[PDB]
Parts: C-alpha cells; sequence; structure tokens
C-alpha cells in the first residue's frame, strides 16, 4: 500500500489506461494535477496534457483511489530526489516511463490488493 | 485519399485521420495508438460480446456490453474503454 | 431568501467634477433624469451605477499600498439560474444573486502551459441572498455595479388531452390556399 | 381555484393545473426525465409517480391534474419505494460509461439516482448493447444510455418542424432515431443534446474536452443573427469552452441557432494581435502603437476633409461608432460610405423608421404575415420556430420573393417586384385579405432595401401598410417590420448616422471592422486604408494600417437588437496579444490628431451617448415611439417604380456569413457536411 | 533547445495569430491576392 | 418661412431629444408632429434626428461645422416660441 | 428482428416500386372506408397491399411511396412497419 | 393540354426518377414543377417567340427536364447549345439573339468555368447593380439563370425563377399549350410540339415500346430523341422515365439490372 512515486499505467496490450476522465483532477485535494483532452484522431478520448505538480502533491493517494480504470497510480519508488524545481514538474513522458520501468512490482502489489476482497 | 475530403471525415467519426499514427506522439504524447493498432480484430459467435479489459473484475475497467448486430454485416467495433476491436464471426 | 431598507435601494444622482463631466454635463443630467430611482428586486430595466467613493467607503479593506486597483471596480448583479444542461441538479441554483467582476489578467506561462491570472481579485463570486444585499456590499465598499434583472420561463397550460384533438369536420376548406 | 394539499399544507391553485405544476410552483421539486417545460406531455418514464391518498395506485404527478381537496405525500415511505423500483428499473440496463461520457458531472440520471434512489443494484445479467448512428459533425451519439425519453422525437416535430426521428421496434429492442442512415441536418439541431437527459446525444464538437465542474459562466448576449438571443459563455482559464441558451421569453425563448452555438470557435484563429504596416510590395511589418498611431494622424492632418471616408463594419458597437462619428465630426467628415451600392436606403430620422415596430412577439399576435425578399429559416431560425408555433395556431404566411423550405405552410405570392405593383395600385386580392385580417403584419428583409430602387420599394411598402390597415391607430396596431442582417447598421442607424451619404471620390479610408461586401474597385488605388478588426480574412487585404481590436466577447459594449432592444455585451476574456478597444483607439488617435474627445473612460463616453440618445441607457428594454403614423406616411408625389427584377435573399451558405463563422473549423464541417444535401433547386411539396 | 514547438502550440490553442502577406505580391488595385489557407474543400463550386 | 427654406452651410444636423408623454415636452412634441414633414421636404438631404425617452429633458440641439454642437434647453415652450428656438438655432 | 434498415443491394433507394391497377383500385376503396382528414389510418392496410404484390415482404421503396401516397412522413410509415412483427 | 393527360387520370404514379440526384416524381409533382417555371418565365414577361439557350451539363437532369417541359407550357423556343470557349458563346449569343440563357456555372469548358466563360463575354455582368436590368452589347439578352449554389452579380438562381402559384391570389396567366410552336433548335432544325409527339409514337412503333417498359435515358438528356422517348413519353403514355445522366456504363447497368426490357438511350442514341 505505500505511496510513492506517481506512475501512469497501460494495459498489456500497451494501450492508455487512462480515459480522460478528470476524476483524479477534482479528487486532488492540492490542486496538483492539471488534465486537457482532445479526440485522439483514431476516435478515443485520451489526454493530451497530463501533467501533476509534485512540489504541491501531498502524496495522499485520493488520486489513484479515484481513478476506475487503475491509470495512475503511486508506485513503491521514494529516491525520487532532484536538483532543480523544474525536474519535479511530471509531464506525460515522465510518468508514462515511470509507468514502462515500474510495472511489474506494481502489478504484483495490485494483484494481491485486487485478490484481498476476493 | 484526403483527409479532408467528405468521405474520409463521415466515416471517421467527422475528425481528420491519420493513416501513419504518428502524429500522437506530439499530440498526445505517446505511441498508444500504433500499439493498439497491432492488435487483431476477435471475431466472436454471438450477436453481444462483453469486454471488461482483463481476466477478473477490478483489473481492467468497468463491464460493458458491444453490439456485433450491426445494419452492415461483420462491421467491426470498439471498445471505448480499452482500444480492443471485435467483430461477429462471419 | 430571495424576496424580502429605503437608503439602500436609493440610487445616488451623479455630480460632475471631472473636467471632462463637465463638458459633458448635458449627458450626465439626462442619465440622471431616465435611470430609476429607485432598485428593487420587482425592477425590469437593468442599470449601470458608478462608485461612490464618499465617507461611506470607509469599510473596505482593499486599499493597502500595493493595491490601488480594487476599489472604484464595477462590479455584475445578477441572477445565473441553472443551465440547459440538466434540470434536477443536486444542489440547485438560482436561489440567489451573485456578484461578478471581470477578469483583469489570463494567460498561459510557457515553462509547463500553465494558466495564470494576473489579478487574484475577482477569480470567485460573490453570494448574497437579496439584491438589497448586494447594493448595500456595493456601497460600503465603495463599487460600482451594473444590476441585471431575472428573466423567467412563462407559465403554460398542460395536459395530455392536447395530444388527442379532433381534425375537426372534413368539409372545412381552407380558403387561404 | 381550488385548494389542495402538498406534504400537508394547505395551497391554492387552478384548476387546470397538473400536479407536477402545483408541486412546482409551491416550492416542491418532483423528480422527472420525460417532462418537459415546452414539448407536450409524455408518461413512458414513471420518475415522477407520486402517492396519493384513496387512489391505490401511484399517480404520475406531471401528466395527471390535480383534484381539490387531494392530497400529495412527497415525503412518505410509498414515495420512496415508488421512486426506489423506478430508478432501478432505469438503471438495469444502463452501460458503465459515466467516466466516458460527456455528460457525466450534468447528468440527471447522476443525480436523481443519488437523491433518490436506493443507491446499489441487485440486476447480474448482459444488458441490452445498441450499435451507434451517425447525425453529422455537430450530435455525436452513443444509443447505449438511451432511455427511450422521446424528448427528441417531440422536440423535432414541435419546436423544429423536422420529421426524420421516430422510435422503430417493440419492447426492449426498440431504437430510437431515423430508420435509414441520415443526418440530422437542421437548423437549431444542437439544442436537442441540451433536450436529451443522458449522454446519448451530446454536443460532437464539445467532445471529451471539458467538465462541468471546471467551467466559469458568463451571461451575454450574441451578435451572429441580428436577434440579440441571450447566451451562457462557459470558460476555463483564457480558452472559451461552450456556448449554451438561456431563458428570455421575449428573444429565442429557450434555443438558439447552430452558428450561435458552435461558430464561436473562430475567435480561436486567425486573428491579429498587433498593429501592422503594409509595405508598396506589400509586406507586412508588426510595428507599435505609438508609430501607427502618429503615421495615421499626420495622414488626418494632411489630408483634406472632402477626401476622408469611413466604412461600418457588421459587428460595430454604439461606443465604437460614437467614438467614430465624433471624431469624424470634429475633422469635419460627414461622410460614413464609400462603397457605390449595397446602402440601405432608410432615413434615420425617425426610431420607426427601420426597426421591428411590433417586436419578435408579433408573430403571436397576427393573423396574417407576408415576408417581402425574408428568409427566416436563415436569418433567425429561432423566429422562424417562433412563426411554425404561431401558424399552428391559426397564423397564415404569405411570400412575395424566393420561394423557400420553411418548415410550415406559406403561400408564394409571386416572385418579382409586379406584385407588389399590383397590391398597390389595387386589383389585387390580397389587398382585401389584408384588409380583412385583424392585425395585418408585413416584414421586409433589409436586403431587399439595398436593391438599387430600395427608397421606390420602401414608398411603395408604406403605401401598402397604409391604405390596407398594417398601421392603425384605430386598432393601436404597427404591423410594418424590417428584419436587419448588421448590428453595427443598427446601432449606426440608432446614433443617427445616414446610410446614403457616400463619399465618391476619397483618399483615406477608415474600414471599422467591415469584410462583408468588399471589392477591389470600391477602394481607389490611391487612397490610404485603416482597418480596425480582429481577423484577416478581408479588409486586412485592402488596408495600410491595420489596427487589432476586441472582439464582441473581448468588449463591454452596448448593442440594439433589430427590434430595438437595448442590451449589454459583456467581457469575457481580454483580447489577445496587443489588440485595444475600439472607442480607446480612437479616443487616443484623436488626441494625437489634436482633437482629443472629451471623454477617458466607459462611463463619459456614456454620458456622451446619453447626450445623443438617452435611451440607449435602458437596457433589456425598448422604448416606445408615438411617432409610428407620421414616420411612416404615404407622402404625396414620392416616386414608386420598382424595376422588374425579382426579389432575392442574401445567404447562401447559412454556416459562412461573416469573418468569424469563415474563420471557424466546426463551420467548415458543417458546410462540408450538409451543403450538398440541403441543396435543392425545388420546393419540397410536403410542406 | 524545442521549447519554441510547445509555446507556439499552447498559444494556438486559443489564440493563433493570422499569417500576414511576407514579401512582394500580386495587387488587385489596392486589395492584395493570396491563396485561401484553409485545409477544408470547397466542394459546392468544383461539385457539378 | 425664409429661414427653413434653405438650411446655412454651417448647420450640418438637428436633432432633438424629448418625453414621450410630459407636459414638459408637450410644445416640442407638438411642433415636431406638426413641422417635420414640412422642413424634411425643403432639405430632403438634411437629417432631422428625432429621439424620446420617458424622462428625457427637451432639448434642440443644434451640430456645425467641425464638430460644434450648440444645445437649447426647450422645456415649457410652446409653438412660437419653439419656432424662434429653431430660428435663432439656424441662424448663427 | 432488427429494428434497423440493414444494408442489401435488392433492397436499396435505386430498387423500383409501383402498386398495380388493381391494387389502386383496392386503395381507393381503403381510402373511401376512412375519413377524408384520416388518410394515414389506411397505411396498415396498403401495407398489406404491398406484401400481397412483392412476394409476401415489404420493400423500404414501397414504404416510401405510401407516405407520399398518404400524405404522412417517411418515419411514421417506418414505426408502423417495424412495430408489427 | 395533352402534357397533363396523365393528369387526368391516376396522378399519383411515378412518373421519372432521376437517378443522378436520388429524386422521384409523380405526375403531380412534375406537373407542379413545371408550372412553376412556366409561371415564373412569365411572370419576367417572356411571351411566345423568346428564345432560351442551355449550357447545361447531364449531371443537372431534373433542372433540364423542369426547363424543357416549362417551355412547352409557357410558348418560349428552346434552343440547346454547346459552346467550349466564349468566342462560341459570344457566336451563339449573337446568332440566336436569345432573351435568357441557363446554365451550370461549375462546368468545365476549356480551362475555364462556365461562369468564367460568361462573366468575359459579358464584361456588364459584374457591376451590375442589385435588382437592376442587364445592359449588355446583346439586344434582347436580360436573364442570366445558373443552378449553382452561389451568388454571382447580374445573375440570378434556378430556384429564384420558380413561382408555385396558388389556388387563390393568383394574378398571371398561362397560355394554351400549342402544338405549332417551336420547342427546339438543334443542329439548325427547328423542332414544335407535334414534330417531337410524331417522332415519340414513331419511335415507340419501331422499337416495340408500350405503357409497362421503363425507359433508361443516359448522359446527355437535351437531346430531342432523349425528349421525346423521355419525358415526354412519360407524359404522352404513362412510361416509366429513369435518368442517369453523368454515370458511366457500369453504375447504369447496376441500376437496371432491377427493371424488365428496359430500353436503354446512350447520349440520345439508342444502344
Ligand atoms: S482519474 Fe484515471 S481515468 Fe480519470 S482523467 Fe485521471 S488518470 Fe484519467
Ligand atoms: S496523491 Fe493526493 S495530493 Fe498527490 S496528486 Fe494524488 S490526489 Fe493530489
Ligand atoms: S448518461 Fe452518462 S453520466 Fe449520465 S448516468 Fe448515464 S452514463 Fe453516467
Ligand atoms: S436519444 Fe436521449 S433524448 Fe433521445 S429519446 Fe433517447 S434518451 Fe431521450
Ligand atoms: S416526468 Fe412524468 S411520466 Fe415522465
Ligand atoms: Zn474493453
Amino acid at each position: 500500500l505505500f505511496r510513492g512515486e506517481h506512475a501512469l499505467r497501460r494495459y498489456p496490450t500497451g494501450e492508455e489506461r487512462c480515459i480522460a476522465c478528470k476524476l483524479c483532477q477534482s479528487a486532488c485535494p492540492a490542486r496538483a494535477i492539471t488534465i486537457e483532452t482532445e479526440p485522439r484522431p483514431d476516435g478515443s478520448r485520451r489526454t493530451v496534457r497530463y501533467d501533476i505538480d509534485m512540489t504541491k502533491c501531498i502524496y495522499c493517494g485520493f488520486c489513484q483511489e479515484a481513478c476506475p480504470v487503475d491509470a495512475i497510480v503511486e508506485g513503491p519508488n521514494y529516491e525520487q530526489t532532484a536538483y532543480l524545481h523544474e525536474d519535479l514538474f511530471y509531464d506525460k513522458y515522465k510518468l508514462l516511463e515511470n509507468g514502462d520501468k515500474w510495472e511489474p512490482q506494481i502489478a504484483r502489489n495490485i494483484e494481491y490488493l485486487i485478490n484481498q476482497p476476493l | 485519399l484526403n483527409p479532408y475530403s467528405y468521405e474520409a471525415l463521415k466515416e471517421n467519426h467527422w475528425l481528420v485521420s491519420d493513416s501513419s499514427k504518428k502524429n500522437s506522439e506530439w499530440t498526445h504524447k505517446s505511441n498508444a495508438e500504433q500499439l493498439i493498432a497491432k492488435v487483431p480484430i476477435i471475431y466472436v459467435d454471438s450477436n453481444i460480446v462483453r469486454c471488461i479489459g482483463g481476466t477478473e473484475i477490478n483489473a481492467g475497467h468497468p463491464q460493458v456490453y458491444i453490439q456485433l448486430d450491426t445494419r452492415k454485416h461483420g462491421t467491426p467495433q470498439t471498445c471505448k474503454y480499452c482500444g480492443l476491436r471485435y467483430a461477429k464471426k462471419m | 431568501m430571495l424576496l424580502p431598507y429605503f437608503e439602500i435601494q436609493k440610487i445616488p444622482a451623479k455630480i460632475a467634477k471631472t473636467a471632462n463631466e463637465k463638458i459633458l454635463s448635458v449627458g450626465v443630467a439626462q442619465k440622471n433624469n431616465i435611470q430609476p430611482k429607485t432598485v428593487t428586486a420587482q425592477g425590469q430595466i437593468g442599470f449601470v451605477q458608478h462608485p461612490q467613493l464618499d465617507s461611506s467607503c470607509q469599510y473596505t479593506q482593499f486599499y493597502t499600498p500595493q493595491r490601488r486597483d480594487i476599489r472604484g471596480r464595477v462590479a455584475r448583479i445578477y441572477i445565473q439560474d441553472t443551465n440547459h444542461m440538466h434540470d434536477t441538479p443536486q444542489i440547485p441554483e438560482g436561489y440567489k444573486w451573485t456578484l461578478e467582476f471581470e477578469r483583469q489578467a489570463q494567460y498561459k506561462t510557457p515553462w509547463m502551459g500553465w494558466s495564470f491570472n494576473g489579478d487574484t481579485f475577482s477569480k470567485r463570486n460573490h453570494y448574497f441572498c437579496t439584491l438589497e444585499d448586494a447594493i448595500s456590499y456595493c456601497k460600503q465598499m465603495g463599487f460600482g455595479y451594473e444590476v441585471s434583472f431575472p428573466r423567467s420561463r412563462y407559465h403554460t397550460r398542460k395536459s395530455y388531452a392536447d395530444n388527442m384533438l379532433w381534425p375537426g369536420h372534413d368539409n372545412a376548406v381552407d380558403e387561404d390556399c | 381555484q381550488i385548494e389542495i394539499f402538498i406534504d400537508g399544507k394547505p395551497a391554492k391553485v387552478d384548476d387546470s393545473y397538473t400536479i407536477f405544476q402545483a408541486c412546482y410552483e409551491n416550492g416542491v421539486i418532483v423528480p422527472r426525465f420525460c417532462y418537459h417545460e415546452r414539448l407536450s406531455v409524455a408518461g413512458n418514464c414513471r420518475m415522477c409517480l407520486v402517492e396519493v391518498e384513496n387512489v391505490p395506485k401511484p399517480v404520475a404527478a406531471c401528466a395527471s391534474q390535480v383534484v381539490p381537496g387531494m392530497k400529495i405525500k412527497t415525503k412518505s415511505e410509498k414515495t420512496r419505494i415508488h421512486r426506489g423500483n423506478v430508478m432501478e428499473f432505469l438503471l438495469a440496463n444502463h452501460p458503465l460509461d459515466c467516466p466516458i461520457c460527456d455528460q457525466g458531472g450534468e447528468c440527471d440520471l447522476q443525480d436523481i439516482s443519488s437523491v433518490y434512489g436506493y443507491g446499489i443494484s441487485r440486476y447480474n445479467e448482459y444488458k441490452r448493447a445498441v450499435e451507434d448512428k451517425n447525425y453529422g459533425p455537430l450530435v455525436a451519439t452513443s444509443m447505449n444510455r438511451c432511455i427511450h425519453c422521446t424528448r427528441c422525437v417531440r422536440f423535432a416535430t414541435q419546436i423544429a418542424g423536422v420529421e426524420d426521428l421516430g422510435k422503430t421496434g417493440r419492447g426492449k429492442a426498440a431504437e430510437i432515431g431515423t430508420y435509414v442512415e441520415k443526418t440530422f441536418n437542421t437548423e437549431l439541431s444542437g439544442n436537442v443534446v441540451d433536450v436529451c437527459p443522458v449522454g446519448a446525444l451530446t454536443n460532437a464538437p464539445y467532445a471529451f474536452t471539458s467538465r462541468p465542474w471546471e467551467l466559469k459562466s458568463f451571461y451575454t448576449s450574441d451578435v451572429f443573427d441580428t436577434l440579440g438571443s441571450a447566451i451562457q459563455v462557459d470558460t476555463r482559464g483564457p480558452e472559451i469552452m461552450r456556448v449554451l441558451p438561456r431563458i428570455h421569453e421575449e428573444i429565442n425563448e429557450e434555443w438558439i441557432s447552430d452558428k450561435t452555438r458552435h461558430a464561436f470557435d473562430g475567435l480561436k484563429r486567425q486573428r491579429i494581435n498587433s498593429p501592422m504596416k503594409r509595405s508598396k510590395d506589400g509586406n507586412y511589418e508588426d510595428i507599435f502603437w505609438e508609430e501607427a498611431i502618429q503615421t495615421i494622424s499626420k495622414k488626418c492632418l494632411n489630408t483634406p476633409s472632402d477626401q476622408i471616408g469611413a466604412i461600418i463594419g457588421e459587428f460595430a458597437d454604439i461606443e465604437s461608432i460614437t467614438a467614430l462619428k465624433d471624431f469624424l465630426n470634429r475633422l469635419d467628415v460627414d461622410n460614413f460610405e464609400v462603397r457605390q451600392h449595397g446602402n440601405l436606403k432608410v432615413s434615420p430620422d425617425f426610431r420607426a423608421n427601420y426597426l421591428m415596430n411590433s417586436k419578435i412577439t408579433g408573430v403571436e399576435d397576427a393573423d396574417v404575415l407576408l415576408l417581402v425578399g425574408c428568409n427566416p429559416r436563415y436569418e433567425a431560425p429561432v423566429l422562424n420556430a417562433r412563426i411554425l408555433k404561431s401558424t399552428r395556431k391559426n397564423l397564415k404566411v404569405f411570400n412575395i420573393g424566393t420561394n423557400q423550405d420553411l418548415n410550415y405552410k406559406n403561400v408564394h405570392l409571386g416572385n418579382s417586384t409586379k406584385v407588389l405593383k399590383e397590391i398597390a395600385d389595387g386589383t389585387h386580392p390580397f389587398a382585401e385579405r389584408l384588409k380583412k385580417a385583424k392585425l395585418p403584419m408585413i416584414m421586409v428583409g433589409a436586403s431587399a432595401l439595398e436593391r438599387e430602387d430600395g427608397a421606390e420599394l420602401y414608398n411603395t411598402l408604406k403605401v401598402i401598410s397604409n391604405k390596407t390597415g398594417v398601421i392603425s391607430e384605430e386598432k393601436s396596431w404597427n404591423g410594418f417590420n424590417i428584419l436587419h442582417k448588421e448590428m453595427g447598421r443598427i446601432n449606426a442607424l440608432e446614433l443617427g448616422i445616414n446610410p446614403t451619404s457616400v463619399n465618391k471620390n476619397a483618399k483615406l479610408v477608415f474600414i471599422l471592422g467591415a469584410d462583408n461586401n468588399l471589392r477591389p474597385e470600391d477602394i481607389p488605388a490611391d487612397a490610404f486604408v485603416v482597418y480596425f478588426g480582429t481577423h484577416g480574412d478581408e479588409g486586412a487585404y485592402y488596408a495600410d494600417i491595420i489596427l487589432p481590436t476586441a472582439a464582441y466577447t473581448e468588449k463591454n459594449a452596448t448593442w440594439v437588437n433589430t427590434e430595438g432592444r437595448v442590451q449589454q455585451g459583456r467581457l469575457v476574456v481580454m483580447p489577445p496579444g496587443d489588440a485595444r478597444e475600439d472607442w480607446q483607439i480612437i479616443r487616443a488617435l484623436s488626441e494625437e490628431a489634436g482633437v482629443p474627445l472629451p471623454y477617458d473612460s466607459l462611463e463619459e463616453l456614456r454620458y456622451r451617448v446619453a447626450e445623443l440618445a438617452p435611451h440607449l441607457l435602458k437596457y433589456d428594454y425598448i422604448e416606445p415611439t408615438i411617432f409610428g403614423k407620421v414616420a411612416l406616411s404615404a407622402q404625396q408625389g414620392v416616386k414608386t417604380t420598382l424595376s422588374p427584377t425579382p426579389i432575392t435573399d442574401y445567404i447562401d451558405n447559412f454556416y459562412m456569413t461573416d469573418a468569424i463563422s469563415r474563420a471557424s473549423v466546426t463551420m467548415a464541417k458543417c458546410s462540408t457536411a450538409f451543403n450538398h444535401e440541403k441543396f435543392s433547386n425545388f420546393k419540397n411539396l410536403a410542406k | 533547445l524545442n521549447r519554441m514547438r510547445f509555446i507556439t502550440a499552447q498559444r494556438d490553442r486559443s489564440r493563433a495569430p493570422w499569417q500576414s502577406p511576407k514579401g512582394e505580391g500580386v495587387f488587385q488595385g489596392k486589395k492584395l491576392i493570396v491563396a485561401s489557407n484553409s485545409p477544408f474543400i470547397d466542394d459546392m463550386s468544383i461539385r457539378d | 418661412s425664409s429661414w427653413q427654406k434653405l438650411i446655412g452651410t454651417n448647420l450640418r444636423e438637428l436633432r432633438f431629444v424629448f418625453c414621450q408623454n410630459s407636459q414638459r415636452s408637450l410644445g416640442l412634441r407638438n411642433y415636431i408632429a406638426k413641422n417635420y414633414w414640412n422642413l424634411k421636404n425643403q432639405n430632403p438631404n438634411f437629417p432631422l434626428i428625432v429621439r424620446e425617452c420617458e424622462e428625457a429633458d427637451p432639448y434642440i440641439i443644434a451640430r456645425y461645422q467641425y464638430g460644434v454642437e450648440k444645445k437649447a434647453f426647450a422645456a415649457n415652450n410652446n409653438e412660437a416660441e419653439i419656432e424662434n428656438i429653431i430660428k435663432t438655432l439656424v441662424e448663427q | 428482428r432488427l429494428a434497423a434498415h440493414r444494408k442489401n443491394d435488392d433492397n436499396s433507394d435505386s430498387v423500383p416500386f409501383e402498386f398495380t391497377p388493381e391494387n389502386y383500385k383496392e386503395i381507393e376503396k381503403i381510402l373511401a372506408k376512412y375519413p377524408l382528414k384520416q388518410k394515414r389510418s389506411a397505411v396498415m392496410p396498403l401495407l398489406y397491399l404491398v406484401q400481397e404484390q412483392n412476394n409476401n415482404w415489404v420493400p423500404l421503396s414501397a414504404m416510401k411511396k405510401i407516405a407520399k401516397l398518404l400524405e404522412m412522413p417517411e418515419i411514421d410509415v417506418y414505426e408502423v412497419a417495424t412495430f408489427y412483427t | 393540354s395533352p402534357l397533363a393527360a396523365q393528369l387526368a387520370i391516376n396522378g399519383n404514379r411515378n412518373a421519372v426518377r432521376y437517378e443522378n440526384q436520388n429524386r422521384t416524381w409523380t405526375f403531380n409533382e412534375l406537373d407542379a414543377h413545371t408550372n412553376a417555371f412556366a409561371y415564373g418565365l412569365t411572370e419576367l414577361g417572356w411571351k411566345a417567340g423568346d428564345k432560351l439557350l442551355l449550357w447545361v451539363e447531364k449531371n443537372h437532369t431534373s433542372e433540364i427536364t423542369t426547363a424543357q417541359v416549362g417551355a412547352a407550357k409557357a410558348g418560349v423556343t428552346l434552343v440547346p447549345i454547346y459552346a467550349h470557349s466564349a468566342e462560341e458563346l459570344e457566336k451563339a449569343l449573337n446568332d440566336t439573339k436569345a432573351k435568357g440563357l441557363l446554365l451550370s456555372p461549375n462546368s468545365k469548358a476549356g480551362n475555364s468555368k462556365y461562369i468564367e466563360v460568361v462573366n468575359k463575354v459579358i464584361p456588364e455582368l459584374y457591376n451590375t447593380g442589385r435588382g437592376s436590368t442587364l445592359k449588355t452589347k446583346f439586344a434582347n439578352l436580360q436573364h442570366i439563370i445558373h443552378t449553382g449554389f452561389y451568388t454571382f452579380p447580374g445573375t440570378y438562381k434556378f430556384r429564384q425563377i420558380m413561382v408555385y402559384a396558388s389556388k387563390n391570389f393568383n394574378t398571371l396567366t398561362l397560355p394554351n399549350v400549342e402544338l405549332n410552336a417551336p420547342l427546339f433548335i438543334s443542329g439548325n432544325q427547328t423542332y414544335t410540339l407535334k414534330d417531337l409527339i410524331s417522332k415519340t409514337e414513331e419511335n415507340r412503333k419501331t422499337s416495340k415500346l408500350n405503357d409497362n417498359t421503363p425507359v433508361f435515358v443516359t448522359g446527355d438528356s437535351r437531346s430531342p430523341l432523349s425528349f421525346s422517348l423521355g419525358i415526354l413519353n412519360s407524359l404522352l403514355h404513362g412510361n416509366y422515365s429513369v435518368y442517369t445522366g453523368a454515370q458511366d456504363l457500369n453504375e447504369v447497368g447496376q441500376t437496371i439490372r432491377f427493371y424488365d426490357n428496359a430500353l436503354l438511350l446512350v447520349d440520345g442514341d439508342i444502344v
């Protein structure tokens, strides 16, 4: 359950889970999430902007609880110390690569958490 | 075919299309369109298919039901959560 | 509450003091003549009134050494009902008057494309139960006001029997072609 | 007048009320999905079921009249059970689509479920699935969400006047929509979205972009058509996100046209953001405000008075025209037109000369309407809907000019001006048809008055009105109406500018944002042109100097309706880049030219306006006039000779009629999708 | 180093500037003649 | 009578602002309702602007070359004095 | 059955339909059975006539012809022909 | 009038189908539309003997057929022309002395559209005032009617010359259809209504037609043979006419496979 560094997930096919529902944006107590959406040319609704100010975030996990497709998560990583204030301005590239790097551990933890109610 | 032509717009939900699908790594900051296009069509025996985007509930997306009995026989349909496409078998 | 003091309802006449307004004294007199004498929730004609920076505007806290732009502004007072998208909201609207201030600067800072307000004031709206309350607040804080009055849907006769009416005799000839 | 009881509190209502109407008037809110305050009563859904004593079955509040002495218990447990059961049945087959549904955050299904439903489900079977239909680039369909509420069918039949929607099938497998693959092409089409309570029909341009809770709303009025439609603008930061209709009951009722709703996205592109200057070879360079104003001031000081001219644009407000008129009067200039043809032949001497004297609601009051060169389907779709409603209630429509596919029945009196001459000279049955009518009404389109014989047509119309009884003191009725095409022309007429005063040869032209009806031959090849504007489609290519201005949503201005109503357009977002207000630019130029104007803020400019015309200070109001018969008196010995030329309209493409709409993407999509299908050389004889 | 492409797009989301004519152009009196910038096709002027 | 036959080359516009029903604007209202077409026929091009408001004061505003205006108060003035006021206004 | 028009090459708008003269006499008799202002009431009988003369099925063109004949919108003919199995 | 024969009995039958426009008309609809065209011409002071040039492409089948029947009703003489340059159009206008010219603006002629050629031939059209009559170098030229979508100064749209006259409040009149009135000048030969009717019946006898065989007219429908075996044949006898102008033989065959013993005409020539 540890709440660490945020990441954006994918389906096993490689498709983005996030459908730009903006529930995570309104769930944020710190107003750290900014989202902008346009219809992707194939027709699916995806974010053209999804960024989180990590200097505003309080690491509360309200956004990962609000997500209905388990797209945004808080990973296990805590060694995210930065030398510049601009290194903590997380855009979609950073969250996507964080998800693509930390996917096995996040998947294992989420698998156990899902099986807990069952 | 011209993506701004009447036919191309009409058969693309009135949006300007992109056959190369390589505009989305800049506009949408990812290559998910290419990856989902790499997945072929799933052919289902019945007239309706149920998608949850995974093997179990809560691992994927909420249960959705897609009609495969179309006005034109065998027209594939796309899940609106995951990009998987389904069609009625023959 | 929406439907409920004379001085709050009284609209003072303009007195020209600037050289430009001394030039247009006839226009000031005409505006004093044609504008409504008193303001009530039953009015139909909207109007704009200048701020009254007399002794009555002493209760404002927005006149600081760093801020000389808030006092003297003109607000907008109107009722904002539920929009045309839904009929039964869980929090309904239209039960109060809204006082609103127009935006003063809005842009996008370029490092992350982040929306920024050049004026921290006027970000949120102010809500009052009665129009008299909003006007009294404006008079206290040295604000002018643009008052506009609500428009409501008319009452109409509805019945299911209207769906099934006799077309009339087959011999009704229309001489209008 | 009968006494009923609602939750124990006695109340007095009228015997013609329904239970829903009585409850709403007494402050009691009853959930509903299919009832609408303007459509016919349907009882298909059952969410408005209430509990009444001595009546075993629950009674539908919306579709049941009140009974003297009855008691309505909306807070009993039985009512809660009824609402829970109905909500359960409604949500049994609803798809799990809220995250992807554009109705989320403003869905009546969501709020009603949260407030009145049981709060949890027990249905554990497959839901029905419906294939989506294509209705065009304005309406997006997700038909799994439909609850078969019939609101769209009733709106299309009774308000839009089109008969393309219906319900085909039976039972649970029935489907709402067209039987064949057909677009929902019509004006007022997008309105159906606002009628549908679920995300079944959604605003296709407004797809996935925004959510209800992240928007700020402003009240303002539209300028795309000469009806000042009351609208609500929803924005997020510096970006305007959508436009919705409001309630006025004297303008547009509840509805707006598609151009009003969607052509606002033409303000996001082709914008002029800084002052510019053009070289001889045609190169454009960005310059400072000071340099541009100094150049224009030198030109003004050097140019003779008789060589100075102006053009008044389509989107010109009262303040801008007041500023320009005062400045050019200071420069001893009294000509405000350089164009040879296309001028309105109406005197601005009286307000009744050029206004809609019977107001917008007059179509409900009249029994005979006569259109002269007017096409309401394109020039005022909401007024067209009002006329359709009135024709359903014994209103007869006759038309002189091009036959149009209005959604109601009209009688074609003719095509050319010979019909008007026959009517004016008598020996035509329509003269007696007008005489026997209780309240005759004539609507002449403004376009027919820019004909080379516009004055003669005006005199003929005045003669016809006075002879038949369109204007009469005995009936206290003034049926003469003019349907304008530009807001700026209305404002210029209200201020008192003669539209027929044209400078034949001008060497210095101020174009105050005019792009329509502009041809290179109108402007001399050796003139100096200063164009004040927001878009770069036309006029900006004639200009030696270009000054960026503010759009209608970017300034606090006053607009006069086509019926004479004075309205406030309010600032929603500041103009982009280095643009400035029109009157501020003119005042700065006047100061730099040695003839400063006696006003420094909007208040002093409005004081000057009050000096000119006090009625412009009364907002959302129409000032009555007592000079109708004097203004429209049939003068003796005036020319009434009409050219034997057919009277036509001025609109070809509905979706693109001005610079803002021409610079719109959704307007281009609508053109591409609908212009070929809507074009016909023959009358639809069905209607 | 490619910061301008992101800034320009964000600016153009709500206010795209009009591209002014550059260099020598063609004149018809005082009007300057250029080709239209609309990517959409005016099909009703080519249809028949 | 000769004054109204021709409008002087310095006069540019005659604007009348008054009330619809107030007794103050009674004289100017009646004068406009009787002598408008007499002036308009002799000067078919000269503007004669008439605007009325609910409580506006009666004014006869004369505009000259180079934007010079001369506004005259015309309250409680009968036909003869309205005639004289307009004659003097169009005389300078 | 599907409550919509399936795309069929042999059931398009280009497919012709025309009532026979005997069917026209039957049509005038049926219209005589009903009031002058209620011609639409004859939608159900006329449909049978189509189903009589076109191999026991009703094409889309026949439904459009019926709508034109009865001065009623095509959508109402669609609803009537789809409601009844 | 002979042209109203099918109106007398069973006017609810389908008279003509325009495949290129997906348009089907009954006899009542065709009669009403042609009456509207005739009334619109009459209102503009068109009498017997006036000439109306036709410069229209194949895709405007309904416009051409309505114009032909309306010219028959109104007594004006129809004269089709085939120009591909400004010089040809000027020669046609000089030779015919036509009062009007009905055209399709978007049609191509060399490198320029029809409307561009018309403006080149008549430079007075551009500067013509709104609502004013034409002042051209051609004596009798008064009307330039086009079938297009947009508005061009000096010209009028096709829909703006249609007067759907009412039962009452109608102050116009339509002259009786004369059998000897000229109706067609193509290839320096004159054609009246009587000659066209005789050609219709002769071709019916030779090609073995009756009141049951549909007739498929493809390509250019301005030819007198196409008129005789199409709309004129339908009005005289009740045959079904199908106009498929500007469609290749594959689409024509796909349409004609639904019909039995259809007689096919290509560009006025029996195939
Ligand atoms: S909460 Fe989840 S699905 Fe919604 S906008 Fe955020 S990441 Fe996307
Ligand atoms: S963990 Fe909490 S504070 Fe941080 S982004 Fe998520 S919702 Fe906001
Ligand atoms: S219409 Fe949309 S937001 Fe509304 S409850 Fe249904 S799916 Fe959810
Ligand atoms: S698509 Fe929507 S508005 Fe239309 S009937 Fe269905 S539920 Fe009602
Ligand atoms: S709201 Fe009363 S039955 Fe639908
Ligand atoms: Zn899925």
